[PDB]
RNA sequence: AGGGAUGUUUAGCCGGGAAGUUAGCGU
RNA sequence: GCGAGAAGGGAAGUGUGUUUCAAAG
RNA sequence: UUUUUUUUUUUUUU
């Protein structure tokens, strides 16, 4: 009984006993802070000295683990308010945000992101905002991620993140879609960080959508679908341009994160090889005749043949990208082409 | 006076056109003077 | 409609006293006093664009 | 039957009186200056009879609960209520007040006065507000708003918008106008 | 290594108003 | 913001009233 | 001295 009454008992008779002090007048009613400061026998005495409202309101908030404890919590926020004394802070958005989640109660968590702005003066910490979004993958509704993005990016109070646009892209490519309907929501966020402030995602955000690009209609089409497509042009268009976003975005990055036939490998530095994966891809044509219609790799994959890249007596990349290739695009697609043949 | 002229012009054309845009106060609004 | 079926034309009505309004049951003292002004206003050009 | 007193939020607890004045049961004609505005066709006292104190059961209470005052309606929107949530504390901004949807002009008893023309049988120039200085008391109708008062020109667009003015220095930063109703603005 | 770090209670006089109080002759 | 006892007989005997004069906040 | 402020002001030492 340690853990039900010892537990209720304490919360009930706090908040009870608190709501019958506001009956008194305003001569018996705890002071608004803390204590006075210098300016009005050493410096340490005084200061903090006695309780404010405030604190006892919090202190009593610690105690609830439970659904029950999280309605009762919210009947001593009001008191404060309606007798005004509340004063909004930094601290006072963090833990409300928190309380609610220690309860086991997502659901009014996110109401209180379409709420605050409208009764407090600062916004909540970032860290809880980000927690959140991982609650709902675990358990298994990705679908409930698109609102609360979008709420926290037209806000103007909160300062935007480049983390926060990762989160986003993973959560669209799980959802239980067809394939063509899954990566065409993906693609809408990937859009919109590109043009209020052309943002920098990380270099880690690239190949994550070009992974699944290729492989899940350019591959497809030319596997057992044309046993002897309608948006050909856009696939191929958009993977080249893909790769071109990252460039850009790498290179700006770099100079703010730690303040930094033919071919050109032969006085080019030694830099990452990593990169050189995607791009040693070779364009077989826009339609299925491969021989007719286009007539514009080997050179390129010559850098890494036994999958070891010059990392050892190489280069030093930071914070980069998966090391590793692609399983399900290179490993059963050339042993395919030759095998068979 | 040596180095004191440049400064005032410097902070003048970073100024904007705006006085002064309080947002946020936390105190009671209100104004100080003095008399040297 | 009541009280525009009474009248024949609009000369009868911008020529009409108070004693002859009140014989029509359909006026109360709010709509009597309201239409003596509107008529007053027109003749002397006073109401063309408030 | 009248509505029971009561008390709005930031206001410590008060002792009813048993009568509303003191002529009580001599006289009867006799009204109070503070009398309540309850009937329909009028406007509260402000900070008098606005916001009184709201209360309702634990289960009931939520986060949705406290955020009432910021989801009122276009014809009870106050500027302290309409800048809270706008970018900045709405700052750098401009707002103006649209007479146009008054309680009084609509419903009420009096809703059939004879005006000095008669009645309405059918570009405007329009004031503008330029907050400043924003400081909130009690959050989130009350506040101690300085800003620039200034004129401008409606355009001819459907909506009620400024195209460019304002155009004269009217007075410097000076307290707000009024505390009714609100509008948007371009910023 | 940024999902980091940093931030936390301002002071005195006078005038008017509400609730509680309505005990004082020590000047 | 301004006006509102416009429905008052309850008090008083040397009082309530009347008369003669005076009054540049 | 304590809640309320759409009636105010003051704060320095060569």
């Amino acid at each position: 009984q340690a853990r039900e009454e010892q537990r209720r008992q304490a919360l009930k008779s706090f908040i009870s006993r608190l709501d019958d002090l506001f009956n008194l007048p305003h001569q018996q009613w705890l002071p608004l802070h803390s204590g006075a400061p210098l300016g009005a026998l050493s410096p340490t005495n005084g200061r903090d000295d006695a309780l404010s409202a405030q604190e006892a309101f919090l202190a009593a908030c610690r105690l609830a683990s439970t659904r029950g404890d999280f309605q009762w919590c919210l009947q001593g926020l009001n008191l404060l308010v309606n007798f005004g004394r509340l004063r909004p802070d930094w601290e006072l958005s963090d833990r409300l945000m928190a309380l609610s989640l220690h309860c086991r109660r997502p659901e009014q968590a996110e109401q209180l992101l379409s709420a605050f702005p409208h009764f407090l003066a600062c916004p909540p910490s970032p860290v809880l905002l980000f927690t959140l979004i991982d609650e709902a993958l675990a358990a298994g509704r990705p679908q409930d991620v698109r609102r609360i993005f979008a709420t926290m990016r037209e806000q103007w109070q909160l300062a935007l993140r480049p983390a926060f646009y990762v989160a986003a892209i993973r959560a669209m490519l799980l959802l239980p879609t067809s394939a063509d309907q899954s990566l065409k929501e993906a693609q809408l966020v990937a859009e919109d960080a590109a043009a209020l402030g052309v943002p920098l995602p990380p270099v880690a955000h690239q190949l994550l959508v070009e992974r699944a690009l290729t492989l899940f209609e350019e591959r497809l089409r030319q596997a057992d679908l044309p046993g002897d497509c309608y948006t050909t042009e856009e696939l191929l268009n958009l993977a080249q341009e893909s790769h071109n976003r990252l460039l850009v975005d790498q290179a700006r990055d770099a100079v703010r994160r730690h303040i930094s036939v033919s071919e050109l490998f032969l006085w080019n530095r030694a830099p990452n090889a990593h990169l050189l994966a995607q791009a040693a891809w070779l364009q077989w044509a826009a339609e299925r005749f491969a021989e007719r219609h286009n007539a514009d790799w080997i050179q390129l994959l010559q850098q890494s043949c036994s999958a070891s890249l010059q990392e050892l007596a190489g280069g030093i990349d930071r914070g980069s990208s998966l090391h590793r290739g692609l399983p399900p695009a290179l490993l059963a697609a050339l042993i395919r082409s030759s095998d068979a043949s | 006076a040596e180095r004191q002229p440049p400064r005032p012009t410097a902070a003048a054309m970073a100024q904007e056109i705006l006085k002064r845009v309080a947002s946020m106060k936390l105190p009671v609004e209100k104004d100080g003077k003095t008399h040297w | 409609e009541d009280i525009a079926a009474a009248f024949s034309s609009w000369t009868d009505l911008a020529n009409a006293t108070i004693d002859v309004l009140q014989s029509v049951e359909g006026m109360t003292n709010q709509q009597r006093r309201l239409i003596v002004k509107h008529v007053r206003l027109y003749n002397h050009g006073l109401w063309p664009e408030n | 039957v009248p509505p029971p007193l009561k008390s709005g939020i930031g206001e410590p607890k008060k002792t009813g009186y048993k009568f509303p004045h003191v002529f009580f049961p001599y006289k009867s004609r006799y009204r109070s200056p503070h009398r309540q505005r309850w009937w329909p066709g009028s406007a509260p006292r402000f900070l008098l009879h606005s916001h009184p104190k709201r209360w309702a059961p634990r289960r009931d209470l939520s986060f949705a609960f406290f955020a009432f005052h910021g989801l009122k309606p276009f014809a009870e929107k106050n500027l302290y209520e309409l800048m809270h949530s706008l970018p900045l504390r709405g700052a750098s901004s401009y707002f103006w007040r649209e007479a146009d949807s008054d309680p009084w002009k609509h419903l009420g008893r009096k809703a059939n006065r004879l005006q000095a023309r008669g009645v309405r049988t059918q570009g405007r120039k329009q004031l503008v507000f330029s907050p400043r200085e924003i400081y909130y008391k009690r959050r989130p109708f009350h506040a101690l708003v300085f800003g620039r008062l200034s004129v401008g020109q409606l355009g001819a667009s459907p909506p009620e918008a400024v195209p460019p003015e304002p155009e004269r220095a009217e007075k410097p930063p000076d307290c707000e106008s009024k505390e009714q109703r609100k509008c948007a603005g371009v910023s």
